[PDB]
């Protein structure tokens, strides 16, 4: 087993090819989960990204 | 299936090409199976279809 500190890389996510890699700091990619709480909070919608 | 990698997306593929067809193929559904549960606890279930 490898253990991640501070990497941020959405690559290292399936486990086809890093077959066990373990991480102490969220990914690039999780951030979407914000954007949605910021979009019903501020009632957002219609958006383009 | 079990939880071996490539599972995910494995059953994925499933209902794209089970549908839209004039020959009806019908789903009786899908099994995740579990091997560290125990042998006898497999057949709990499995005979479910």
């Amino acid at each position: 087993p490898v253990l991640g500190l501070t990497t941020r890389m959405s690559i290292y996510s399936d486990k086809s090819i890093h077959l066990s890699f373990l991480r102490t700091v969220p990914p690039y990619s999780h951030q979407s989960s914000v954007w949605f709480e910021m979009m019903r909070v501020y009632s957002w919608n219609h958006i383009i990204l | 299936t079990t939880r071996a990698p490539g599972h995910r997306a494995f059953l994925s593929y499933i209902e794209v090409l089970t549908d839209g067809s004039l020959v009806g193929w019908e789903h009786r559904g899908a099994l995740t199976l579990d091997p560290g549960a125990g042998e006898a606890v497999l057949s709990a279930q499995l005979r479910s279809v």
